[PDB]
């Protein structure tokens, strides 16, 4: 919708075959007449390499929305990858939580064994105090 | 002269404050909830009755704004050197291959516990109840569903207003343009 | 499917996800969980729609 | 074919298209719609010939 | 070919110059669009940090027998059920790890208290032995 040569929109857009770009008829024919080169990609171009618009055709269009089956299937896979991305993030969180859970698990088991051994020592010390 | 050091002394207080640092609320992630006193009497067998006091200490912070049940604050306080010494005591005695075995064990055993059950039956694998656990949890799930439906329908009205302003015009213009112009171009 | 629906014969699929079955068997749990997940996805999609407003609609009309 | 540059056609969503069984109802509806278009076009073949 | 992201076989594996790891180009590009930083090293990442690579494609199961084919909804229901179960288990993991953290806090606290008991009782016993 923008022409690189002049910066203005093309009234009659034309697509160059050599390099995909949208030009306007007057300026593109000027640059073709002055030389056989592409003003952007500095490559050989001709009159036939310019492609006018053949939009009309004969077939029946659709609304550009999510109400057509290619579009609707695009929304299908969008829903699917959205719930997939949610599963990805939550599974990262699950594995991180599993790692820290295991760390806390062995820390707590060691702490419980320490508590048991200590309480044994303290029962011994209480017996030693009571020996008198 | 005065404030170049006085404000520094205030920063010194904040530097003494970093040394004093509890946990649980340090990262403030969830909490042992509110219905504290009943669980301690419900405790079987040993450290389940001792975690009572720390849970009662958790109501001192504004988490009690979520709810309050029984309270019964019995804060015993702590000390910085106390915390450090026993951090040493813990990590001096507690070598990575056993941790590899641990991670394998805990992960599997979890996967065995984490069955394809919507409500948590790991305790119910030893208890005897499935229907009422199926009832309370997923009637709360339904209540949150209704709350979410309400807060979304409050935001549906502006969408449907903007949409009778925009997509109604889009569909009307679309049909009138596409059908008439397209079935006329072929006739031409 | 064409030999089927040559007499209309509108194909049927389950829309019974709004009845909100009362406390029952596991089917009630399944419906509640799927409805919750549908609700979360609906929240995300509609808030995403109102992030940009109707600029896309203006471009479609233009 | 040459891949050309286009601003792409924005796809505005209807009032109710947010996953949900709305999407499966639309699945069945567009199935039926394109198939009925096919029937109309086939019988149009037969009548025109 | 063991994809570290979900476990599913990646049809477009990629390599990283800084730290080669199995991802997909579209997903990493989308994440960089969200946050243009390296997730692992916490360093800035650009769009040119990935090198093109060729892939040999895979096969599809292509379910036959064409009978009104409504099973798609049932598979969808199963997918949301699976994600809901996994969310529940996220909740359970968070709750259990916090409970273990709290239990560890009081276990170490009790260790301190009982070691104070030990030192005082041993001092008492040794002093009375000296007496």
């Amino acid at each position: 919708m923008f022409c690189s040569i002049s910066g203005e929109t093309p009234k009659e857009p034309v697509i160059s075959r050599v390099s995909g770009n949208v030009y306007e008829k007057r300026l593109i024919e000027q640059v073709i007449r002055e030389t056989s080169k592409d003003p952007v990609t500095q490559q050989e171009c001709t009159l036939e390499d310019l492609v006018p618009v053949k939009v009309p055709d004969f077939v029946r269009p659709r609304p550009p929305s999510a109400t057509s089956l290619p579009a609707l299937l695009s929304l299908f896979q969008e829903e699917w990858d959205s719930v997939a991305l949610e599963q990805f993030e939550l599974r990262r969180n699950l594995t991180e939580t599993k790692q820290e859970l295991s760390t806390a698990l062995y820390s707590l088991d060691a702490a419980l064994r320490v508590i048991s051994r200590l309480t044994k020592e303290r029962d011994e010390a209480r017996e030693a105090l009571a020996k008198f | 002269d005065r404030e170049r050091r006085i404000q520094e002394r205030i920063a010194e207080k904040e530097r003494l404050a970093k040394a004093r640092r509890s946990q649980v609320i340090q990262r403030d992630l969830i909490r042992p909830s509110v219905t504290q006193p009943e669980k301690w009497k419900r405790s079987l067998e040993l450290l389940k009755e001792m975690i009572a006091l720390i849970s009662s200490d958790a109501i001192n912070y504004p988490f009690g704004n979520s709810k309050v049940k029984g309270t019964a604050n019995k804060v015993p306080d702590l000390s910085n050197e106390e915390i450090e010494r026993c951090r040493l005591l813990l990590k001096k005695e507690i070598d990575d291959y056993i941790q590899f075995e641990k991670e394998f064990l805990e992960t599997y055993s979890a996967l065995h516990n984490t069955s394809s059950l919507l409500p948590g039956l790991v305790i119910y694998e030893e208890d005897d109840e499935d229907v009422e656990a199926a009832e309370k949890f997923y009637t709360n799930d339904i209540q949150r569903d209704l709350a979410k439906k309400a807060l979304e329908c409050n935001k549906l009205e502006n969408r449907v207003y903007d949409l009778v302003r925009s997509s109604y015009e889009q569909r009307n213009f679309l049909i009138k343009k596409i059908s008439h112009a397209w079935k006329a171009l072929q006739t031409e | 499917v064409a030999a089927g629906k040559g007499e209309k014969l509108a194909a049927i699929d389950v829309q019974r996800y709004i009845q909100l079955k009362p406390p029952g068997t596991r089917e009630s749990l399944l419906q509640s969980a799927v409805v919750w997940e549908y609700q979360k996805s609906r929240n995300d999609n509609l808030y995403l729609l109102e992030k940009h407003g109707e600029k896309a609609f203006d471009s479609s009309l233009e």
